[PDB]
């Protein structure tokens, strides 16, 4: 990954988050 | 709970039930909950390993593709007898994600979101075809893109002292160039994009419903750099959009029938199925008809 | 009162059973080497027979006798069971019964449901014995012809000396039975000899003032611990 | 999400979200079947599963369905569900389909039952190409019968409905991603021209 | 140079053989767990389906241009392999062969042996391609048209290149072969899909001065670790 | 070797296997 720019939102994509939790759309229950 | 999933599940062995009290076949729909049986519940299963990755369908890989946004053709020649509705060697456009469908279904799937926005500028130019024209060559023209706030002053003309751009930011590129490239910051007042907007612009009751200024990302100013040659051409500008640095909240149901307008979520249909108002899904005979039956022979 | 059954690829659920039982308070099992017999090394299929198959629903009416089916008789041309039965010399298992009635809060009515082991029919009013197609009726079954002495001179009022349960209306709507192997060898040929009878008897008849409907009995059937020995070409009944 | 299952000449807007059932005079009757091929136009497209899975070109994974009965308090019966595996015609009575994976449902204080239709394939992905009847990507079908019959009283509705609906399991995975089908244009949009304006 | 080859309830001697060859160098197994797709638990009816089918035999004739069959096709027909081919959706196994020739000590000649993984047969002197019926041969198998190019346009010349053995009358009289699964994927649909096709070539044509008498060849074939997933009801060809 | 894309099948081609077992050709006997 090469970023010479001062701006941090000048970087590339990211692609790294694989944290999920399906329950508060299919259990949704007390 | 929340977790880190980098593969679908692992599938386990599973022998013979007969148990009094148990029933995992069976649901409560109306509680609003989701069906937990499983198949080692359902049916006796093998163990299986599962290697299967689950990466192409990120939110951030699902929308992080260049898109079409915008395309104009104008006519690069001496204007002084054009019609006040002309496109005189410059244009204006209002940047919006609303006016080609593919990328308009794909945001509004979601209620809000937050990204940066890298913009690509592709130009294209064509000899004008009146009978008095042969082919001639194309030139290598410099085209100026002057990035303007929404409600700001725009140039009246192509020659305008307001292209001076003394606190704005100008891009300079020529036909011959790659393509010209930046990013735009995430530059709402709120903490994320509203796709949706269930409200009123303003304090009067007379305002648009459905638009919410602080949620327009500004203007885009063109122009051709050069004078006028002796003879006319064609210039066509396309803009790509490619969202980065994606969050998204709150998912929604799909559109179905087809847009009519970029102000609005108005509707009509089709004139038969599919996506009809009355009817989304193509018909069949009857609930017992099969209607791709594999015939044997 | 409430029941899953899961075997092979097959489930049953019912919200309205009452426990359910097994026949001398055995489990079926495959066939030990200190009992065995035939030398040859034995064919299981495991979950392609072992599953539930549904046979033919009958209609309860108010002049009906009752109905009977023999086993394994009822299932020997039916799926991969029927295949391997018309391959081999010699068969083994146990069963799984479910019985299957549901009717309105306003009906009433009383069926016994019975296994009875080597229930050899007789005739009525004549010295001949009952010939071949009185006996093997096959996936359709029979009905009796006098339910109160069970079509052999015995009785009704003490055929709960068997392995039995009710189906009482106001009570439950389903009754299940576990059946062990029960024979004299620990082998038999499936072609000539029916180890287990199934028969289902209507004791209180079929009775309501509400809107008329037609009321169905279901029988399914799950095979239990299948053994095959002596493999050869093909042959039918 | 729910199954457009009712899709006939004769149903109108939310009447092809359920099927109508009634008590019948003869034993072991077909009630309704489902196609299977999740990519193409059928029950299945318009739901959160084949939605998404049309942006998609390769699947993989199993799927549950379920079904809720909404006759009344009065109302009993049994039915049986049923997947067949591909390899020939869709099965027309009870007695062939009940060799498939199936479930026996009896209606009760639990309203509703939950059918698997496990991954069965030799390749790890099935293929949205666009042929029905190819063996990367045809899955079988569902075919639903009366275990018993319907029986109500009197005073109940003669007539009670079926709701089905359909989700993916966490085994579930897609790749090769493409522009959807669901949406397209000819024309610019009203007002289009006005953002340049 | 002396074999006996024992599976099931079936066996085969000889007393002339030349080795055997393991194509590739590989053994017949079941699926392990971390190359599994199919989630069912799976069939695997052990000695009903792992023991020695025998094929028509086919007699060799000074005009013979050589003879081939299709693996599974040759055997979706036969016995409980056939059987649980026609009731599930899902295959997989190897195959061994055995292939049976004999002639006296004042006859001469040699048969090429070989298997042939992917087959894809051509037609001659058109650009249509094979139909149904020029392929799926079943248990009778097929002809060769130009053993020369293998009816696909590439030669019998280099064919050594795959698993083979030789029959030559003055050396031996059986040839046998060991094949594992040969696939692009763990299992496979057996009507539609062959990953093998046995081929026998008369490379030295039969000849003698001594009594004339007709020379038969004898193909047998022994299915090994048979799986089978995705049951249903029967479908045929 | 010179590689800044991402997904690692966008690399260069690979010339360092000299693993060989000719006997599974030549030699397939017991």
């Amino acid at each position: 990954q090469i970023n010479f720019y001062k701006d941090s939102y000048a970087a590339s994509a990211s692609k790294q988050d694989f944290s999920q939790d399906p329950s508060k759309f299919t259990e949704p229950v007390v | 709970i929340e977790s880190i999933i980098k593969t679908a599940t692992d599938t386990v062995k599973s022998e013979i039930n007969a148990e009094l009290g148990v029933v995992p076949s069976l649901n409560a729909v109306e509680t609003g909950a989701t069906s937990n049986t499983e198949p080692e519940e359902a049916i006796q299963t093998r163990t299986v390993i599962n290697q299967h990755g689950v990466s192409e369908t990120l939110v951030e890989n699902f929308l992080s593709r260049a898109a079409l946004v915008s395309k104009r053709s104008f006519e690069y020649k001496d204007h002084t007898s054009s019609a006040a509705q002309t496109d005189k060697n410059f244009f204006k456009w209002t940047i919006n994600t609303r006016s080609f469908v593919q990328l308009r279904r794909k945001l509004e799937l979601f209620t809000y979101l937050r990204f940066d926005a890298e913009i690509t500028i592709l130009t294209t130019v064509a000899v004008n075809g009146s009978s008095n024209n042969t082919y001639v060559g194309l030139p290598d023209l410099t085209l100026q893109a002057m990035f303007v706030p929404t409600g700001a002053l725009t140039p009246e003309k192509q020659d305008s002292f307001h292209w001076q751009s003394g606190s704005n930011a100008s891009v300079f590129f020529k036909i011959s160039d790659p393509p010209a490239r930046m990013t735009i910051p995430f530059m709402c007042i709120n903490s994320a994009y509203s796709v949706f907007y269930d409200g009123f612009a303003g304090f009067e009751k007379s305002g648009l419903y459905g638009i919410n200024p602080a949620d327009t990302i500004g203007n885009l100013c063109v122009r051709i750099v050069n004078e006028h040659q002796p003879v006319g051409f064609t210039v066509t500008v396309r803009v790509y959009m490619k969202p980065k640095h994606i969050k998204a909240w709150a998912p929604r149901p799909p559109r179905t029938l087809p847009y009519m307008s970029i102000a609005n979520a108005n509707y009509k249909g089709k004139g038969r199925a599919p996506n009809a108002l009355n009817a989304i899904i193509g018909n069949r005979d009857s609930v017992k008809t099969m209607p791709h039956n594999i015939v044997t022979t | 009162r409430v029941l899953q059954l899961k075997l092979g690829n097959s489930a049953i659920v019912t919200q309205e059973a009452a426990n359910y039982c097994c026949a001398y308070g055995e489990w079926p099992n495959y066939l030990p080497d200190h009992e065995a017999v035939a030398i040859d090394k034995p064919t299981q299929p495991e979950t392609a027979t072992d599953r539930f198959y549904t046979l033919r629903s009958v209609k309860w009416e108010a002049g009906s006798t009752g109905w009977w089916w023999k086993l394994p008789d009822a299932l020997n041309n039916i799926g991969m069971f029927g295949q391997n039965v018309q391959h081999h010399y010699l068969y083994r298992s146990g069963f799984l019964i479910h019985v299957q009635c549901n009717a309105t809060k306003f009906h009433q009515g009383a069926l016994l449901v019975v296994a009875i082991p080597e229930h050899q029919r007789g005739a009525h009013n004549t010295n001949t014995s009952p010939g071949f197609d009185d006996i093997m009726k096959g996936e359709e079954g029979g009905t009796f012809n006098h339910p109160y002495v069970l079509d052999d001179g015995t009785s009704l009022a003490c055929a709960t000396i068997f392995p039995h349960q009710w189906i009482n209306l106001r009570t439950n709507n389903s009754a299940t039975i576990v059946l062990p192997w029960m024979n004299a060898a620990p082998m038999d040929f499936p072609l000539r000899h029916n180890q287990w009878t199934l028969a289902i008897i209507p004791v209180v008849p079929l009775g309501t003032r509400t809107m008329s409907s037609m009321v169905p009995i279901t029988v399914s059937i799950a095979p239990m611990c299948c053994e095959f020995n002596g493999l050869r070409h093909a042959i039918t009944q | 999400s729910m199954m457009e299952i009712n899709n006939t000449e004769s149903a109108v807007g939310m009447e092809r979200l359920k099927v109508d059932i009634s008590a019948l005079t003869d034993v072991d009757q077909l009630l309704f079947n489902i196609p299977l091929d999740i990519q193409l136009d059928g029950p299945l497209r318009n739901t959160l599963v084949g939605n998404i899975s049309r942006y998609y070109t390769h699947w993989s994974g199993s799927l549950e369905m379920t079904f809720m009965f909404c006759g009344s308090f009065m109302a009993t019966g049994k039915l049986i569900l049923c997947y067949t595996p591909p390899g020939g015609s869709c099965p027309t009575t009870r007695e062939t389909a009940m060799l498939g994976t199936h479930v026996v449902w009896d209606f009760g204080l639990q309203s509703s039952v939950t059918l698997i239709i496990p991954w069965i394939s030799g390749s790890h992905y099935r293929m949205f190409n666009n042929d029905a009847k190819s063996t990367n990507a045809n899955v079988g079908y569902v075919t639903c019968f009366m275990q018993t019959n319907l029986i109500v009283p009197s005073e109940s509705s003669d007539t009670c409905s079926l709701i089905g609906f359909i989700a993916a399991k966490d085994d579930f995975s897609l790749r090769l991603m493409r522009d959807s089908p669901d949406i397209g244009q000819l024309d610019h949009l009203h007002a289009a021209e006005a953002a340049y304006q």
